RNA sequence: AGAGUUAAAUUAUAACUAAGCUGUAAAAAGCCCUAGUUAAAAUAAAAUAACCCACGAAAGUGACUCUAAUAAUCCUGACACACGAUAGCUAGGACCCAAACUGGGAUUAGAUACCCCACUAUGCCUAGCCCUAAACCCAAAUAGUUACAUAACAAAACUA
C-alpha cells in the first residue's frame, strides 16, 4: 500500500480512478473561509458552478454566521445541492483562514460528499498591496 | 628521583591522548537498581545502564570494557562565567572483561 | 635540563573542519534539479541554515541562485517540480509524523 | 598560458561560415546541467536513466 | 566565456527555430560580439504561463549562448531581443565560469559569545 | 495564477480520512510559517514594530535553545541518588 | 582628453611574447574593446605615470599618489557627467580632490621643483 | 542549533549597529517557567451532532434512534474518565519531559554563575 | 546612481451561479453596478530564504539582470564644502492599495477618540526646495591595557 500525499499531476502516467473518473475531471469545491463568513461553491472540472451555499444564504445573521456551525450547515447544504446534480467525489480548495475552516470541510462529509484531496489556496501577497492599519491604537 | 614531567610523559593517560572512541577497562564500585557506577579510572566515574544480556552477572567489583566518549562533561551557557561540570563522564558498555 | 618537558608545538590531534554538502562545489542557476532539493515541495519556501546545514557561503549562494532561477523562467516559485520531487532528501525537516 | 588557452578556443568559436553548422548541431545535441547531491556529499546525475 | 544569454524561444517547428537562432546570432555578431558556443537545453514545459507579445505561452525552448561582448552593447542586445516576437524572455547575465570557485573552507566552529554582561551578583 | 493548479499545498487523503488530512496540511503550513505570516498580514505592521518583533523573537529563541540544551545536558543527573543519608 | 585605442592590447596581455603573431580574434578579445572601465583606468594610470613621473617603480611617492588620485578624479568627473543625482560619487570626487590638494600642499612644502 | 550571539548586542567593543535589543538581560535563570494551563476544549461535539440529527430528522423522539443516544453517553463517560485520570497521570509523569517541580530542583543543583 | 524585467496578491474589464457582500464582543451604517469561480493590463510594494549581520561617512539598503563604482602608503580638526529618514511645498505625470482631514454608523451624560464604512491631501515617478527626529546604540575621533579598582542601575573599569 504505497500511498503518497503528493497530488497526481496529469503529466505523469499514474492510474488512480474515483468513480471511473481521473483526478483532472473530479469537481472542485471552493471554500472561502473568512473571519465573518464562509462561502462554499461547487464547480465542475469545466469551471461550471454546480452548487453554491454560504452561511449568509443559510438564514443566519451578522454574528450568527461567524461560528463554525454556520460553516457546517453551509457545507451540508452545498453537499445536498451537489448530490442533487449527481456528484460523488470532489476536491476541496480552502481559501483564507477563519473559524469555519475545518467545519466547512467536514460539512461536505456530513452532507454526503467524499473528500479525496484538500488544497490550501490562501492568498499570500509577496509584500504587495498595503493592508489596513492595526487596530487598538 | 623521578620527576613529575618524566612520570607524566609515561603516564597511561598521556599515551591515550584524546578520549574520543577509546577502549578502556573499568571497574564497577557502586550498584543501583538500574544504574551502574563504573570507574574507568581516568578522573571521574561514568554511569551506565544494565543491559538485557547477562544482567545478573554485573556485581560490585566487576571489571567491564568501555568505549570512552568524553573524559568530563562541561559546557558553557548564557551568562555563565565558567563551565557547568557534570561531575561524571560519558561512556558506553560493550562487554565485561572478555578474557 | 629535563628532556621530558612539553614542547610548544601545534596540536597533532586537530580534527578536520566539517564541510558543507556543497563545500568546494559549483552552484549554478540552471540546475533546477539541484535547486529544488532545498525548497519545500508543498509551499516552495527556501530552507534556512538550521534545515540545510551549509557553511556561510553556500547558503547565500544557493539563495541567490534560486531567486535568479525563479525569475529567469527555469524553476517554479509556488511549488517544486514533480519531476525533481523524487530526488534524494538532503534537508533535515520532516512534515508527516 | 592564458593566451595559448584562448588560442585553442578560437578554433571552436562560432563565425559566419560555421553558423549554419552550429545551429543544426545545437538543434540535435541537447545539453543538461541538472545534477543532485546526497547527504554524504556525492554528486549524482540522471543521465544514467 | 564572458556573457551568457538564456534565450527562451517560443515552441515552434525545427526550421523556424533554426531561422530564429540564425538571426539572433547574426544580430549578436553585428553588435561586435563573437559567440563562443551554442548549447541547447531542450524544449521543456515552462514553470509558469508567460505572457509576452500579446501571447499566452505554455511551452518554450531553452538555449544557452555564451559569448564575449563589450560592456556597452549589453543594453543594445537587450533592447533588440525585447522586440523579438519569437523570444519569450531574453536574459543576459555574467557567465558562471568567469567567477572562480573560491575555497569553501567549511563550518568554522563559532564559540559562544562571553563577557556581554558584568560580573554583578544578582 | 500563472502556475499550474492543484500542485502546491495539496494533500491527498487516504481511505477517506479527512480529519487527519486537515491536520497534516495544517502541520505543513505551520512548519512552513504560512499560518503566522497570514495572521501577521491581516493588519499592516510598521518597520519599527517589525524590528522589535524580530529582535524579541530572536532573543526568545536563543534563550529557549540554551535552556533546552542545558536541560538535555543535565538530564543525566535525574537518576535516583545513591548517596542518600550521607 | 586621452583617447586609448580599443585595440590597445591591455597591460595584462601586452608584456608577454607572441601577442602580435596570433590571429585577429585573440587580439580583439585581449584588447580594450572587450575590456571594462577598470582596465582602461589601469591603462590611463600607466600611460600617465610613464610620462609625468620620473621613477615609475616608486609608487609610495607623493607624486605617484597624486597621479593615481588624479586618474580617479578624472574617472569620477566622467561618472558625474552622466549621473547628476548621484551624491555618493559626488562626495567621493570632492574628498578625492581635497586629498589631492592636501598632497599638493605637502609636495610644495617638501620638493618645490617636483610640485611645479 | 543555537543562533549566533557575536556582534548582536550594543557594547563598547562592538563597532557595528546592535542587532538584538534584549528586553531583559540574557542570563540563564535557575528555574524554568511553569507549564501554562492547557485550556480544556469541548468534547463529544461530533457525537452530539449525530445525536441531534436523530432529533431533527425524527421530530425529537428517542424511540426512533437509540445508538446515537447511547454512544453520546459513552463519549461523555469516557471524557469524564479522561478528565479525572489524566489530570493526575500527566502531572505525575510527562514521559520525555520532566515536571517543572523536578526541573527546578535539577537546575538548582547545577545553577548558572553570573558572578565571579 | 542609471537602463531593462516581473513570482504572489489586488484591481479596471467579460462569462456562469446566488441573493446577499463587507462589517464587529454585539450591532448599525455602507454596497445589493454585490458576492464566488474562470481569464486580465497599469500602478504600488518587493512572502520563505533572514536562527543570515553584510554594504554605505551618516541617514539608509536585502525581487532579478547589466553598466559606472564604493577617497586617502589611511592622526585630530570648523561657523567652510557636500549629504542628510519620514513629514511638508512647487510644476508635470501616475493612483491598485493604505490613509491625515472630512462625511456617515456604534459606545459614551458628553466622544468633534479608541470600534466599522466611504473619500482627500499624502505615501509613487521627474526636476526644484525645506534641512527636522527618542538623527539614541542617549556611550566623540585616533592607537592602546586588564594594572589600581564595584555611589546605584545600565553596556566593566581605564590610558596618551
Ligand atoms: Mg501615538
Ligand atoms: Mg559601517
Ligand atoms: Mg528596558
Ligand atoms: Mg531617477
Ligand atoms: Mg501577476
Ligand atoms: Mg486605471
Ligand atoms: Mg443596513
Ligand atoms: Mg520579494
Ligand atoms: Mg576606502
Ligand atoms: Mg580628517
Ligand atoms: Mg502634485
Ligand atoms: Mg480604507
Ligand atoms: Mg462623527
Ligand atoms: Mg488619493
Ligand atoms: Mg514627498
Ligand atoms: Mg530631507
Ligand atoms: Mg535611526
Ligand atoms: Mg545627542
Ligand atoms: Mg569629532
Ligand atoms: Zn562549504
Amino acid at each position: 500500500s504505497s500511498f503518497s500525499i503528493y497530488p497526481p499531476i496529469p503529466g505523469q502516467e499514474n492510474s488512480l480512478r474515483w468513480a471511473g473518473k481521473k483526478f483532472e475531471e473530479i469537481p472542485i469545491a471552493h471554500i472561502k473561509a473568512s473571519y465573518n463568513n464562509t462561502q462554499i461553491q461547487v464547480v465542475s472540472a469545466a469551471h461550471q458552478p454546480l452548487a453554491h451555499a454560504s452561511c449568509g444564504t443559510e438564514g443566519f445573521r451578522n454574528a450568527k454566521k461567524g461560528t463554525g456551525i454556520a460553516a457546517q450547515t453551509a457545507g451540508i447544504a452545498a453537499a445536498a445541492k451537489a448530490t442533487g446534480k449527481g456528484v460523488t467525489h470532489v476536491r476541496v480548495v480552502v481559501k483564507g483562514l477563519g473559524p469555519g475552516r475545518l467545519s466547512a470541510i467536514k460539512g461536505l462529509t456530513m452532507g454526503g460528499l467524499e473528500v479525496i484531496s484538500i488544497t490550501d489556496n490562501t492568498p499570500i501577497p509577496h509584500n504587495g498591496c498595503r493592508p489596513r492599519k492595526a487596530r487598538r491604537l | 628521583v623521578e620527576s613529575f614531567a618524566s612520570m607524566l610523559r609515561h603516564s597511561p593517560l598521556t599515551q591515550m591522548g584524546p578520549a574520543k572512541n577509546k577502549l578502556v577497562i573499568g571497574q564497577i564500585f557502586h550498584i543501583v537498581e538500574d544504574d551502574l557506577y563504573i570507574d574507568f579510572g581516568g578522573k571521574f566515574h561514568c554511569v551506565c545502564k544494565r543491559p538485557e544480556v547477562d544482567g545478573e552477572k554485573y556485581q560490585k567489583g566487576t571489571r567491564v570494557r568501555l568505549r570512552l566518549l568524553d573524559l568530563e562533561l562541561t559546557s558553557r551557557f548564557l551568562g555563565a562565567t565558567t563551565d557547568t561540570t557534570i561531575l561524571e563522564a560519558d561512556a558506553v558498555l560493550l562487554g565485561l572483561q572478555e578474557s | 635540563s629535563n628532556e621530558d618537558l612539553p614542547v610548544p608545538m601545534e596540536n597533532p590531534y586537530k580534527e578536520p573542519l566539517k564541510k558543507c554538502i556543497l563545500c568546494e562545489k559549483h552552484v549554478d542557476y540552471k540546475n533546477v534539479q539541484l535547486l529544488s532539493q532545498f525548497i519545500s515541495p508543498f509551499t516552495g519556501c527556501i530552507y534556512g541554515r538550521h534545515i540545510t546545514g551549509l557553511c556561510g557561503k553556500k547558503q547565500k549562494e544557493i539563495t541567490k541562485a534560486i531567486k535568479r532561477a525563479q525569475i529567469l523562467g527555469f524553476m517554479p516559485v509556488t511549488y517544486k517540480d514533480p519531476a525533481y520531487l523524487k530526488d534524494p532528501k538532503v534537508c533535515n525537516i520532516k512534515y508527516r509524523e | 598560458q592564458e593566451v595559448l588557452q584562448l588560442q585553442e578556443e578560437a578554433k571552436t568559436f562560432i563565425t559566419r561560415e560555421n553558423l549554419e553548422a552550429r545551429v543544426e548541431e545545437a538543434l540535435d545535441s541537447p545539453k543538461s546541467y541538472n545534477w543532485a547531491i546526497t547527504r554524504e556529499g556525492l554528486v549524482v546525475r540522471p543521465q544514467q536513466k | 566565456p564572458r556573457y551568457e544569454l538564456a534565450l527562451i524561444l517560443k515552441a515552434m517547428q525545427r526550421p523556424e527555430t533554426a531561422a530564429a537562432l540564425k538571426r539572433t546570432l547574426e544580430a549578436l555578431m553585428d553588435r561586435g560580439a563573437v559567440v563562443r558556443n551554442l548549447e541547447n537545453l531542450g524544449e521543456r514545459m515552462l514553470p509558469y504561463k508567460i505572457s509576452a507579445h500579446n501571447q499566452r505561452h505554455s511551452r518554450g525552448g531553452y538555449f544557452l549562448v555564451d559569448f564575449y561582448a563589450p560592456a556597452t552593447t549589453v543594453e543594445s542586445m537587450m533592447e533588440h531581443l525585447s522586440r523579438d516576437i519569437d523570444v519569450i524572455r531574453p536574459n543576459i547575465v555574467k557567465h558562471p565560469l568567469t567567477q572562480e570557485v573560491k575555497e569553501c573552507e567549511g563550518i568554522v566552529p563559532v564559540p559562544l559569545e562571553e563577557k556581554l554582561y558584568s560580573t554583578k551578583k544578582r | 495564477a500563472n502556475h499550474l493548479k492543484f500542485i502546491a499545498r495539496t494533500v491527498m487523503v487516504q481511505e477517506g480520512n479527512v480529519e487527519g488530512a486537515y491536520r497534516t496540511l495544517n502541520r505543513i503550513l505551520t512548519m512552513d510559517g504560512l499560518i503566522e505570516d497570514i495572521k501577521r498580514r491581516r493588519y499592516y505592521e510598521k518597520p519599527c514594530r517589525r524590528r522589535q518583533r524580530e529582535s524579541y523573537e530572536t532573543c526568545r529563541r536563543i534563550y529557549n535553545m540554551e535552556m533546552a540544551r542545558k536541560i538535555n545536558f543535565l538530564m543525566r543527573k535525574n537518576r535516583a541518588d545513591p548517596w542518600q543519608g550521607c | 582628453q586621452d583617447d586609448p585605442p580599443p585595440s590597445m592590447l591591455l597591460l595584462d596581455y601586452q608584456n608577454v611574447p607572441g601577442i602580435h603573431k596570433v590571429d585577429d580574434v585573440v587580439k580583439r578579445l585581449l584588447s580594450l574593446e572587450m575590456a571594462n572601465q577598470k582596465e582602461k583606468l589601469k591603462i590611463k594610470k600607466m600611460q600617465l605615470m610613464n610620462k609625468v613621473l620620473e621613477n615609475p617603480e616608486d609608487t609610495s611617492s607623493l607624486e605617484a599618489r597624486i597621479v593615481a588620485l588624479t586618474v580617479k578624479i578624472r574617472n569620477y568627473e566622467e561618472h558625474m557627467q552622466k549621473h547628476r543625482k548621484d551624491k555618493a560619487h559626488k562626495r567621493f570626487l570632492l574628498m578625492s580632490i581635497d586629498q589631492r590638494k592636501k598632497m599638493l600642499k605637502n609636495l610644495r612644502e617638501t620638493n618645490y621643483a617636483v610640485f611645479e | 542549533a543555537t543562533p549566533s550571539l557575536r556582534g548582536r548586542l550594543a557594547r563598547l567593543g562592538n563597532p557595528r549597529r546592535p542587532i538584538l535589543k534584549p528586553n531583559k538581560p540574557l542570563i540563564l535563570a535557575n528555574h524554568v517557567g511553569e507549564r501554562r494551563r492547557e485550556k480544556g476544549e469541548a468534547t463529544c461535539i461530533t457525537e452530539m451532532s449525530v445525536m441531534m440529527a436523530c432529533w431533527k430528522q425524527n421530530e425529537f423522539r428517542d424511540e426512533a434512534c437509540r445508538k446515537e443516544i447511547q454512544d453520546f453517553f459513552d463519549c461523555a463517560s469516557r471524557a469524564e474518565a479522561a478528565r479525572k485520570m489524566r489530570s493526575i497521570q500527566e502531572n505525575l509523569g510527562e514521559l520525555g519531559s520532566l515536571p517543572p517541580k523536578k526541573l527546578n530542583k535539577l537546575l538548582h543543583r547545577f545553577p548558572n554563575k553570573p558572578h565571579v
